[PDB]
């Protein structure tokens, strides 16, 4: 088992959980949280989460950012920026922002600029991956 | 009152006991804002006296003007200059707290009775903060400024 | 008032009168003639009072403003002197319904005035209290009934010691 | 001081007193909702804390104190204010940090030249992840990371307590690399800084809320006491009143009877 | 003479302040003792005789009146003055006006608060009466909560409804000089308001939907208006009426 805290500024999803495991999108990429765990350090990605809860079901989310806190306790702490379950966002607003994401970088010509367009390219089109 | 009024003119040294004060508890209860002498001068009687008193005379007129503002406020949200100042305009009242020798069955305490010197002392002192890491109370019903010290110990 | 002040000193009244076969008086003291019309149809409209027979719960008396307060002065001893009647004679317990007794003392005061007297406080009729004394004392228990005092009081603006 | 100065007393008296009255159910609304709010962010910002708590930190070197925009609360402020200088000798890299401006305003006196940025608004807006991330962010650009930073703020507990907290922030991923720490992540420098960052910021939030909190439900109870200690007096005064009131007449009186008694 | 001759006369008494004043000069003249500010004792008599001849009488009369608006000026912020306190124990309640309304331009801008008819609803219509229940207790709340006009935002909705609802309520009780209005149209007015139509609407179009409103149903629902003027309650078929005619209206006012 895995004690799982999901949780974001807004709420907690899991806390401490025992769910058998979950995949993030850590912006080390992705990865399967099992449930003891390595003493590491995870940054998020946009990406999602997937919440294998002990029990089969397993919720979604996408998750933009944050940490997963990767204990060398069987405690998991996903503390997204946001991590919402996908449920809240909405396809067809994705693509008319990825359109315009990509767009932006098009005009984006700072490193900066071009990296946060780029964000958004990303950070859209992974909404596209599970939207 | 028009009696008391006509009176000052023909006075010279005005002794207000002061029931607010006494109400403080204090024996002393005078006030001294009020309780003023025309010979109260920085001339016939020091200006030590007067500046020592100066100070104490404003920091005290001064906290009589705070304590409206912090009877609501208390002084909370108000100056912690203020706030020492204001405990010490107060510890100074209470220092000048001094038992009655004549009246130790009233009292319990046993008189005290000060020279010019320590009493200046201890209100340069006070006034120097030097004194102030302490008690209040501690400079209730004293004597010279040392049975404050005493008494601190006594507290703390 | 009007909130049932008024009734609930009807049914006071009644309550009374009832069960200890007791008796109420109404002073209407300085009396709105007004709130005393108003009210006596009320009291024939509760029925307390009683037509037929007159055999209301209570006599009324009304010493109305319009009336020269040297005369709106005396009707709570007016009053006074038929509950004892009732009292002694009747044997009654009565309740006395002194309205507004303080409407009296006003009168007192203007009496006063006239009679030109060096009065009490804020000008107050200066023997108020007097006034009050042998009139307060005069209301008790006797051993033959009981004049009991309802008052209806106004406190001068609001004003009391 | 006639009545009508007495009058000019009493009225206004009423209206603070009204006024803190509703001040204070305004101020204890809000404080109901910092305290809701307070629930996820507790998860959260005590999740923030997560490696740390299961990690010990070190230097042989951030003191930021968080406090409110405003006073009219707690002591809240003094007591930040009070505790960072109290640290604030101890301590190479002598540079501080002020989130809310009652520490601004007070610890100022001198940290009108020791702290680093000193950031404005905090209630009066209730705080967000948002924000925390901002006033995080800047802080982060300037040299003055770990004298070891510490972050002071009033961890809240209960509408009866709060405990002006503090923690220390490791503001070095370096000696996070160095230590046992070494091992606590097994997984780079590099996400470290942007966990540092990012913990930085949720605690930011944390404490950011929880800051308010405290003083939402003082202010809340600094509105309490006021108000009755208003009751009182309105009560004494209103002695005064009267009784000067009928003074009035009475010297009155007094002058006409005599006038009357002395007309030509 | 129109009491007895079964009429209804209303003598406004403007004012027995100076009457009293008069008075007193004239009593201390008398070289009289004469009472409280220097004012005579009767002068409450005088005038308690004076005022209770202001009645109305039984059937007997012709049921006569003799309606009284005796004035008694507020005392440049006082009224504990002693003739004051004696009208105030005479009239049968008392209309107690500020300025400030006034000077907030809500007008008129009575001290509600303090104003009593001791009386009421002798003095009322069903249809007043029937919503002016109502009335004065939406103020009655409204005004408590009034208290807390500062903000109230922080505070719950159904209140800082009872705030707008009221705000709206006190221009329906606004009016200009020389702008009397009957009666069916004031409950009209009453209505739409008190139907928290106009909650959404913000005060100043209040008065301008009201005017316009009442043009409107002066046109309109003149039929409606003769009825209710017949009427002496509200009527529920008025009440659809009215409010198919306010709804109606409303929204082209807003719009």
């Amino acid at each position: 088992q895995m004690s799982f805290t999901f949780a974001s500024p807004t709420q907690v999803f899991f806390n401490s959980a025992n769910v058998r495991q979950v995949d993030v999108p850590t912006q080390t990429g992705a990865f399967g949280i099992l449930a003891a765990h390595v003493p590491t350090l995870q940054v998020l990605r946009p990406g999602l989460v997937v919440v294998h809860a002990e029990d089969g079901t397993t919720s979604k989310y996408f998750v933009s950012s944050g940490s997963v806190t990767v204990n060398a306790d069987s405690s998991v702490q996903l503390l997204a920026e946001e991590a919402v379950t996908l449920d809240m966002l909405d396809l067809g607003a994705a693509k008319a922002n990825l359109e315009k994401a990509q767009s932006e970088l098009l005009g984006a010509a700072d490193e900066a600029t071009r990296a946060e367009i780029q964000i958004r390219i990303e950070a859209n089109e992974a909404l596209v991956k599970a939207l | 009152d028009p009696a008391p009024a006509t009176t000052f003119a023909h006075l010279d040294a005005t002794t207000v006991l002061s029931r607010a004060i006494a109400e403080l508890g204090i024996y002393p209860a005078v006030d001294p804002l009020d309780s003023t002498s025309r010979i109260m001068d920085p001339n016939i009687v020091g200006s030590e006296h007067y500046d020592v008193a100066r100070g104490v005379q404003k920091i005290l007129q001064d906290y009589k003007s705070l304590q409206d503002i912090i009877a609501i406020l208390g002084m909370d949200e108000l100056s912690e200059e203020d706030k020492l100042t204001v405990s010490r305009a107060r510890k100074i009242q209470r220092f000048l707290s001094q038992p009655f020798q004549v009246a130790e069955v009233f009292t319990g305490h046993l008189g005290k009775l000060v020279p010019l010197k320590e009493t200046i002392k201890g209100f340069q002192q006070i006034l120097a903060g030097e004194y102030d890491h302490l008690p209040e109370q501690a400079f209730y019903m004293v004597g010279p400024i040392e049975e404050a010290v005493a008494k601190a110990d006594k507290l703390a | 008032a009007g909130v049932g002040k008024t009734v609930l000193i009807m049914e006071l009244i009644n309550n009374v009168a009832k069960a200890h076969g007791g008796y109420s008086v109404f002073a209407g003291v300085g009396e709105r003639t007004r709130e005393g019309n108003d009210l006596y149809h009320e009291m024939i409209e509760s029925g307390v009072i009683n037509l037929k027979d007159a055999t209301s719960k209570v006599a009324l008396v009304y010493g109305q403003m319009n009336e020269p307060p040297g005369a709106r002065a005396r009707v709570a001893l007016t009053g006074l002197t038929v509950a004892e009647y009732f009292r002694d004679q009747e044997g009654q317990d009565v309740l006395l319904f002194i309205d507004n007794i303080f409407r009296f003392t006003q009168a007192g005061s203007e009496v006063s005035a006239l009679l030109g007297r060096i009065p009490s406080a804020v000008g107050y009729q200066p023997t108020l209290a007097t006034d009050m004394g042998t009139m307060q004392e005069r209301i008790t228990t006797t051993k033959k009934g009981s004049i009991t005092s309802v008052q209806a009081i106004y406190v001068p603006a609001d004003d009391l010691t | 001081a006639t009545l009508k100065d007495i009058t000019r007393r009493l009225k206004s008296i009423k209206n603070i007193q009204k006024i803190t009255k509703s001040m204070k159910m305004v101020a204890a609304a809000k404080y109901a909702r910092a305290e809701r709010e307070l629930k996820p962010a507790r998860v959260y910002g005590v999740g923030s804390l997560a490696l740390y708590e299961k990690a010990d930190i070190k230097t042989p070197e951030l003191i930021i104190g968080v406090s409110s925009d405003r006073g009219l609360c707690g002591a809240i402020h003094s007591s930040v204010a009070k505790q960072m200088k109290s640290e604030a000798a101890n301590l190479k890299e002598v540079k501080i940090i002020g989130v809310g401006d009652k520490i601004r305003s007070i610890l100022h006196r001198t940290h009108s030249d020791q702290f680093l940025v000193t950031f404005k608004e905090v209630g009066r807006r209730p705080p967000t992840f948002g924000d925390a991330s901002v006033i995080a962010l800047e802080l982060l650009n300037s040299g003055y990371e770990f004298d070891e930073g510490s972050i002071i703020f009033n961890r809240f507990r209960s509408v009866i307590s709060y405990k002006t907290e503090e923690k220390p922030i490791f503001s070095l991923d370096t000696i996070s690399s160095a230590e046992s720490m070494s091992i606590y992540d097994d997984i780079d420098a590099d996400v470290l800084r942007n966990y540092q960052e990012y913990s930085l910021a949720n605690i930011i939030y944390y404490s950011l809320k929880e800051s308010t909190t405290s003083e939402q439900s003082a202010r809340m109870t600094a509105m309490d006491n006021a108000s009755k200690n208003a009751s009182e007096m309105i009560d004494k005064l209103t002695l005064t009143f009267n009784r000067t009131r009928q003074a009035v007449i009475t010297k009155e009186l007094i002058e006409i009877i005599s006038g009357a008694a002395a007309l030509d | 003479y129109f009491r007895d001759n079964g009429k209804h006369a209303l003598i406004i008494y403007d004012d027995l302040s100076k009457q009293a004043v008069a008075y007193r000069q004239m009593s201390l003249l008398l070289r009289r003792p004469p009472g409280r500010e220097a004012y005579p004792g009767d002068v409450f008599y005088l005038h308690s005789r004076l005022l209770e001849r202001a009645a109305k009488m039984n059937d007997a009369f012709g049921g006569g009146s003799l309606t009284a608006l005796p004035v008694i000026e507020t005392q440049a912020g006082d009224v504990s003055a002693y003739i004051p306190t004696n009208v105030i124990s005479i009239t049968d309640g008392q209309i107690f006006l500020e300025t400030e309304l006034f000077y907030k331009g809500i007008r008129p801008a009575i001290n509600v608060g303090l104003s009593v008819s001791r009386v009421g609803s002798a003095a009322q219509t069903r249809a007043m009466k029937q919503v002016a229940g109502t009335m004065k207790l939406e103020l009655a709340q409204y005004r408590e909560v009034a208290a807390f006009a500062q903000f109230g935002s922080d505070l719950d909705a159904a209140t800082q409804q009872l705030l707008s609802r009221g705000v709206r309520l006190t221009e329906l009780l606004k009016q200009g000089q020389y702008s009397p209005m009957a009666i069916e149209e004031q409950v009209a007015v009453i209505y739409a308001g008190v139907r928290g139509y106009l909650d959404k609407l913000e005060p100043s179009k209040i008065t301008k939907f009201e005017n316009a409103f009442l043009s409107h149903v002066i046109s309109q629902h003149q039929a409606l208006l003769g009825k209710i003027r017949t009427d002496g309650k509200i009527s529920e078929e008025s009440d659809a009426k009215l409010k198919e005619i306010v709804t109606n209206f409303l929204a082209g006012f807003e719009a």
